[PDB]
This record gives structure tokens, C-alpha cells and sequence, in this order.
């Protein structure tokens, strides 16, 4: 999917997304109170949006991929 | 990233010695701890060769083996002696830690039945105290006997960040069926095949699964559900393998559904059909799963030792393991009515009951919250 | 539908799916069932080449109104079928699909 | 879908053993249950090859046969002994059912003339208890014999989902005509040919009739009228076979009218002239049909086994079958006036009277209500 622009420009957003989240958990050792929770709910509104956004994209080669993510039909409930 | 092993009690020391036997023979390392002439990255389990083992009557039998160059019964009786020689053994661990480049985990091999039960309980607490940054995987073995087992659980439920179960009663049944033994030295042979195959992807260089964290992190979703069970088919396409794994006659255990599944393929199978087997397997809907959490089935390839045909092992985190705990708790309650404070057993009785509920609650459509 | 043995199993597996409306239907799911159906019947003992072309297509309600097989053919053999035989077979396949579910309904009532 | 067969009593074992011999030779299966080298769908009746049989002295002579590698006299005595081993024989069936992919039905081969007949009546009821959604077709065979015959009739009229009658008096006359025998092993040759031919469209798949309910759903109009009779043309155009089956000197049965007819032509006949013949047979009016509802005649082709010419098989539903019950009925009354409650005989005598009353009223222009 390196040449397929739409998927490569959507998963890319998922890539740097985890950098922010993983840093958020590592940049402290206490509960998410000092505007961390305020920053936490920011990404889920975009991530889960980016999550189901990808879901419509796959609905030739994606059959081998979407099968693994959909083994428990969880995205079917999304 | 190196991982050191710890062997306690009779069972632990016996299987670990054999665990190395299968391991050293898997590589070209003669019993006298030297490479034979006759690829396989050996950094995780060997130092330059010498294995990173820490062993604790039976040592005479091992020192009399050709491998001389390769290096009470109550829970209260075991825990008491361990505190006395605390600083004695922790010298060994410390000197082995800094001698290692970057220590990663602590494999523990012991039986929950007697000195290994208490000493292991003492270790796990102290190990977490000094080292809070180290994974702790344990190869515990299941069978006054019930009291020793329940006390270990209280420690294993919160200290060990990972765990595998190996029950003898189920293992012994495999012996009379397919091996016709009626012997510990024989039933242990399967354990070595189980243990060695459990960590195949760590020694052979691959794309992923290059660390113990790379394996367990997929299975355990929450630090409360940190128990696994095993499966091993060869006792020949990939579909032939995955089908024979999920049969209840092969697993090593004595509504309910899986949480995550790992598949270890040690053969030379053609990797183009592997995604096809999952398709057909998913359609057959041969195995049920949780409805709350999105997960899948993990499959990973490997290569068999050329110095030694397709095998296969499966790692399972099944909520049916809660049934086993009930038997221990059910028996103990019978003992509590059959006969310095006797409250430590009572607190553990509570904390083990919590784990049974957590599994039972996990099979619900609304386990979360 | 000249096989009969394969279409029998294929109508038992698509029953839980096609009862839902077409909006929740996605092609990526039905193929898995189709591959399993060939194995579950006598159609497994067959030339692998012709089995590579047999797939599903989604006509564009209910799941029993948009499902149909395609069997696409390209290359030299495509000069015998010429995009019109494939626009006629599908025109036939509907009448053989309806007259096949109207029978498995009437053997369920019985 | 699969179909499990049962063999009860001396007759069931013999005609079932001869059914499997013919069915093994019809396919490419050596007596050692191994496939020889030498299209035919054989998954329904064979398990990957193992027959799906449940056999119930005669067993020894079967085990001394070259096919060993292929696996009192009252009705009350035959009913009770089945109750004491109720749990026993079902474990064999319960494992075969769940071991089966998707069960469809239960073929029963038994003679109603006495331990086997009594055991059959018991098992026919319990299958209705456990499995509600499985067809039960019975290849019963007609002959204190009047007593046992009517009792099993009480169960065969409300338990068995279909029934194919085969009376010895019609088969023995056929053996003393074209066979010229003056033995049990001789008439069973004909019974095996009818049984093997009955399920021909199941093993060789065609455009239609790929399931057991497909053959039955056309003939049996209401759940009460579930009795059938057979016809073998040989003991060539398709117009000859049809006119050689409708004859009353070929039926295996010792006003009235037909309800539905099914014809099985197993030859290499020309399949284009089959629709022509049904156009002519209607004109000669060789058979009289029901006046209330519409009825027709059905012809289905197949392919003979190449490893072993035109043959035929006619399954019909004629109300003249009511006469056979009348003979057993009248024979019962004569013994009832000649010699803990003897009330079951009263209920059985009553319920079969309703079945006979259905037939004689099934031939009227107002069978509706
Ligand atoms: N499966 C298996 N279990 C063993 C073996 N050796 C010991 N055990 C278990 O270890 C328990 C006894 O341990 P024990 O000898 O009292 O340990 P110790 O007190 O430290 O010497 C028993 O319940 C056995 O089930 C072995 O070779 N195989
Ligand atoms: N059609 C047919 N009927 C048979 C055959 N062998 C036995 N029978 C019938 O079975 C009845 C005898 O049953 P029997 O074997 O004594 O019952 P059991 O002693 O309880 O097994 C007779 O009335 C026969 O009509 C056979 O080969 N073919």
C-alpha cells in the first residue's frame, strides 16, 4: 500500500498518532489530570473517526488484510 | 536483551536441566559446553558458551551427569528459610544482572506443590521489590497439598506479569493414551518439547517476535487476565495443523471463550496458503471469542534445527482455566471444616476468589466496567 | 447451477447473511463462505485454474436480490463470450436462483 | 449433510450388511475399507473410509467375514431390554451425531415380525425425544406374529417420518418365479438392489434431489400418509421402462388410486427423449390419480457405477397399501377372542384404525376436511 495514496495518507495519520499517545503516558507517572485527559479525549475523537474511516476504504489485495482485523466482527459493530 | 532462568524444587530443577538438554542439542553445543563444528542467534540464553542459569540432593545427580561443565514441605517451612538466606542468593542474581548487557526478564520453573512453592512465593515478592522494571514469566506446574497451592496463587495473581500452566493429571492422561507408560522422567520429555517450542521465535532471527515482550503483550489485555494454556499437535498443510490444535484432545488442560490465540509453526510450510487457512478456519467458526474486545488469532513461523517434517504449537488464553482454580478452592473449603493467626490463608482465599469472578465476568458482553 | 451438490451447501451458508438488508452487506465477507463451500462439497476435486475465476459479485432491497456469481473470463477465451454471454448468463442466473430458493423454502415448510 | 444408518435384529443386520457390500462394490472401496485406484459423492454414507453404521450371534459371522475391517421373541421383551441399556447405545449415536458435520436423518433397517422389532419401537420414540429436527426413514420388512406387527405399527404411524414397505410374501413369490429357488441370502439380493437404488440420486449429484427431504417432500402429501411401495422393472427406450414399472406384476406388494409416483432410471438412456415419454404415458391413462388435489408422475435419471444396460426403480404412494394393514388387523381380532392391563394393544388397535380410515377417505372427491 505504499503506492496507494488514500490508504497511505490515512494510516500515516495513525502512525504519528501513537507517538503522541505513547509520549503522553511516558511523559508522566501520575493520573491524567493536568490537562492530559483534556488532551486524551482529543485523539479518540479523531482516532476512532480515523478507525472507521479506514473501514469504508477497504469495503484485490485488501482481502488478505481486512480479514485479520475482522476476525471477531468488532468493526462490524463500528 | 538477555533472559535468565531460575529453577527451584525437584520438578523445576529436573525439567530445566532437560530444558537445557533439548536446548543445547538444538544448537551445536556439546555437553561439555563447547560449540561443535557441524545462523541461530544464541545471545538470549547463552553467554560467552555458558547458559544463564541459577539453580537452587538432586544437584548431585546433575553434577554426576556428563554436563558437569555447563555451569520442609509446608509453605511456611519454605518461606522461612528463604528469608534467612535472602542476601546469599540475591548476590547471584545481582552479579548475573550487571554481567548481562540489558537484562529483560526472569523465567521461573517450579511446581506449586514443596520448597519451590514457598521459596518462589518469597522470590516473586522480593524480585518485584528490588526490580520493578523486569518482566516475570513463570512455568508453574499444577498437581495439606491444597494449602500450599492456594498460598502460591496469592503471589502469582499480582506479581508474575505472565504465566503458563502445566497440569500433570492432564499430562499423565496423554501418557497412557499415546505413550503407554502405565514415570516423571517420561512425562517431563513432553514438557521440554513444550518449553523449547514455547520460545522458538526468540533464538532464530526473524522479522518480529524478537523479545519476550513481543510475544506476551498480544495475549494479556489487562494485568488481571495473565494466564495461558498450551497446545501442541505433532505427537501436512497449515490447515491440517490449525485444525488439530483446537481439538480438545490435544490441549494440556483438564459460557466460555478465548481471548487471544498464538500459533507457532516450526516447519518449512509454504507461506502463501497461511492466510487461506485462517479464511476457511474463520468461516468454520470452529472457535468462539469475546464479543467486547477486538482481537484475532496469531500465527508465526520458524525454522527447525538442521542439526537435529512440520510441527506446531499454540498459545491460548482461555477463560475455561477458571474452572481449575475452583477445584483448589472447593477442596480447601472442605479442609477448613476438617482441620500464629491463620489470616494470611484467609486473605489469599479472598484474592483468589476475585480472579474467578474476573474470568467469569470476562465472558459477558459487558465485561468492561 | 448444473452441479446441484455445491449449490445446496451454498444456500445453507448464505441463509444467515442475506436475510439482513443490503446496506449492511459487504462483498469482503461472502468470499470466505464461498471458498469454504467449494471445500465442503464435491467441487474441491476440480481444476485449480477454473476455480481461480469463480467469484462473487454484488448487483446494484435484501440480500436475496443482490447476490450472484460472476465467473469473469479475460484473454483469448474472452473471444467466445464477448461480454454478451456474460450479460446473458447473469440474466439467466436470476431465474435459476429464484426457482431454487422458492423450492428450499417449500421443503422447509414441508 | 450425512445419514446415519441403524441395523436391528437378524434381518436388519443381514440386509444392511448386504446393502453395504453392494454400496462398497458400487464405489471404489476395497473390502479392507481402503480406496483402490481403478466423481461419485460418497461423503454422505461414508466417513473419512468408515461406514456410519450402528449394528445392534450374527455380528460374529459378520466379523469372521472378509469385511471385518469395515467398522426372546415378544415385543414387550424387546421393549424392556432397550430401556435397561437406554444410555448405552445412545453414547454410540451421540458421538456419531456430534462427530458428524450436519446430520440429516436416520435410516432404519428392521423386520417388524421379535427382539429387534421391540427394540426398534423403543428407539423410534426416544429419537423423537432427543432430536426433533431429524428425519427418520425406516426400510421396514413385513412377514404371535400378528401381535408384534401391529404394535410396531402404532409407532411407525406417528414416529417414523417416512416408510418404505417390503413384504416377504411378494419377494418370495418373485424368487419362485424368475429366480427359481425351489433362501434368506437369496431374496436379500433383491432387497439390496432396491435399497442401493433408492438412494442413487444422493450419491451421484445432479441438478435436483441432492438431499433426502427432496425425494420425500413430493410423494408424502400429509404427515399421516407416509407409506410407500416399490417397483423393479428387471428381475432399451425410456418408454419401455415406464410401461414395465406401472404393471402390477412387478410391484413388491401383495376403489383405489395413486397419490404420487417417482421413477428412477439408472441407465445411459438418451436424456432428450425422457420428456417425450411423459407426454405419451399421460395419453394412454395407465394410472388413475387423486381427484381432490393435483398429482403427477416424476422421472429422475442417474448414472450407473462404471466400476461394476438400463434399470428402473418406482417409488409410489398407492392407497391400496391399506389392505396390508387390514390383514394384520383382522388377524389380530381373531386371536383376541381366542387367547398388567393389556391397554397398549387397545390404543395401538385404535390408532391404526384411523390410519386405514384416512386411506379409504383419501380416495374421495372430498378428502378436504
Ligand atoms: N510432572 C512432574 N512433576 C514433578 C516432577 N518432579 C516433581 N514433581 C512434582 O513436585 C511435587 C513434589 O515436589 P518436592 O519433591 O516435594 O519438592 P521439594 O520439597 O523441594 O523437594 C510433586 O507434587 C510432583 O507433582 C517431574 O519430574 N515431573
Ligand atoms: N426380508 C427378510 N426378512 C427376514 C430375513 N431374515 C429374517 N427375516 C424376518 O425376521 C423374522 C425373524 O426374526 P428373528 O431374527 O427371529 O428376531 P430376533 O430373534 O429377535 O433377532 C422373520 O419373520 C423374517 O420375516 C431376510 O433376510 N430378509
Amino acid at each position: 500500500f505504499i503506492l496507494l495514496k488514500p490508504v497511505f495518507h490515512c494510516l500515516n495519520e495513525i502512525l504519528d498518532l501513537c507517538h503522541s499517545f505513547c509520549s503522553l503516558v511516558s511523559q508522566n507517572l501520575g493520573p491524567l489530570d493536568e490537562r492530559g485527559a483534556a488532551q486524551l479525549s482529543i485523539l479518540v475523537k479523531g482516532f476512532s473517526r480515523q478507525s472507521s474511516l479506514l473501514f469504508k476504504i477497504l469495503s484485490n489485495s485488501d482481502l488478505a488484510q481486512l480479514l485479520l482485523r475482522l476476525d471477531y466482527n468488532k468493526y462490524y459493530t463500528q | 536483551r538477555e533472559i535468565i532462568t531460575l529453577q527451584l524444587g525437584q520438578c523445576g530443577n529436573q525439567i530445566g536441566f532437560e530444558f537445557w538438554k533439548q536446548l543445547c542439542a538444538e544448537h551445536g553445543i556439546s555437553p561439555e559446553a563447547i560449540v561443535e563444528e557441524f545462523t541461530d542467534r544464541k545471545d538470549v540464553f547463552f553467554y560467552q558458551y555458558i547458559p544463564r542459569a541459577v539453580l537452587l540432593r538432586v544437584i548431585h545427580s546433575i553434577l554426576n551427569s556428563p554436563y558437569a561443565k555447563l555451569y520442609g514441605n509446608n509453605w511456611a517451612s519454605g518461606f522461612s528459610q528463604g528469608e534467612k538466606i535472602h542476601e546469599d542468593i540475591f548476590d547471584i542474581i545481582d552479579r548475573e544482572a550487571d554481567g548481562s548487557d540489558s537484562l529483560e526478564g526472569f523465567v521461573l520453573c517450579h511446581s506449586i506443590a514443596g520448597t519451590g512453592s514457598g521459596l518462589g512465593s518469597y522470590l516473586l515478592e522480593r524480585l518485584n521489590d528490588r526490580y520493578p522494571k523486569k518482566l516475570v514469566q513463570t512455568y508453574s506446574v499444577f498437581p495439606v497439598q491444597p494449602y500450599n497451592s492456594l498460598l502460591t496463587l496469592k503471589r502469582l495473581t499480582q506479581n508474575a506479569d505472565c504465566l503458563v500452566v502445566l497440569d500433570n493429571t492432564a499430562l499423565n492422561r496423554i501418557a497412557t493414551d499415546r505413550l503407554h507408560i502405565q514415570s516423571f522422567s517420561q512425562i517431563n520429555q513432553l514438557v521440554s518439547t513444550i518449553m523449547s517450542a514455547s520460545t522458538t521465535t526468540l533464538r532464530y532471527p526473524g522479522y518480529m517476535n524478537n523479545d519476550l515482550i513481543g510475544l506476551i503483550a498480544s495475549l494479556i489485555p489487562t494485568p488481571r487476565l495473565h494466564f495461558l494454556m498450551t497446545g501442541y499437535t505433532p505427537l501436512t498443510t497449515v490447515l491440517d495443523v490449525m485444525r488439530r490444535l483446537l481439538q480438545p484432545k490435544n490441549v494440556m488442560v483438564s459460557n466460555h471463550c478465548y481471548i487471544a490465540i498464538l500459533n507457532i509453526i516450526q516447519g518449512e510450510v509454504d507461506p502463501t496458503q497461511v492466510h487461506k487457512s485462517l479464511q476457511r478456519i474463520r468461516e468454520r467458526k470452529l472457535a468462539n471469542f469475546i464479543p467486547w474486545g477486538p482481537a484475532s488469532i496469531q500465527v508465526a513461523l520458524s525454522r527447525k534445527s538442521p542439526y537435529l517434517r512440520v510441527s506446531g504449537l499454540m498459545m491460548a488464553n482461555h477463560t475455561s482455566i477458571s474452572s481449575l482454580f475452583e477445584r483448589t478452592c472447593r477442596q480447601y473449603d472442605k479442609l477448613r471444616k476438617r482441620e500464629d493467626n491463620f489470616d494470611e490463608m484467609d486473605t489469599s482465599r479472598e484474592i483468589v476468589q476475585q480472579l474467578i469472578d474476573e474470568y467469569h465476568a470476562a465472558t459477558r458482553p459487558d465485561y468492561i466496567s | 447451477l448444473g452441479q446441484g451438490d455445491f449449490i445446496r451447501h451454498l444456500m445453507d451458508l448464505l441463509k444467515p447473511e442475506l436475510v439482513r438488508p443490503a446496506t449492511t452487506l459487504y462483498q469482503h465477507n461472502l468470499t470466505g463462505i464461498l471458498e469454504t463451500a467449494v471445500r465442503a462439497t464435491n467441487a474441491q476435486f476440480d481444476s485449480p485454474e477454473i476455480l481461480r475465476r469463480l467469484d462473487v459479485r454484488l448487483l446494484e432491497d435484501t440480500g436475496w436480490d443482490v447476490f450472484s456469481l460472476d465467473y469473469h473470463v479475460d484473454g483469448p477465451i474472452a473471444t467466445v463470450f464477448t461480454r454478451e454471454c456474460m450479460s446473458h448468463y447473469l440474466r439467466v442466473f436470476n431465474f435459476l436462483w429464484r426457482a431454487k430458493r422458492m423450492e428450499y423454502i417449500l421443503t422447509d415448510i414441508r
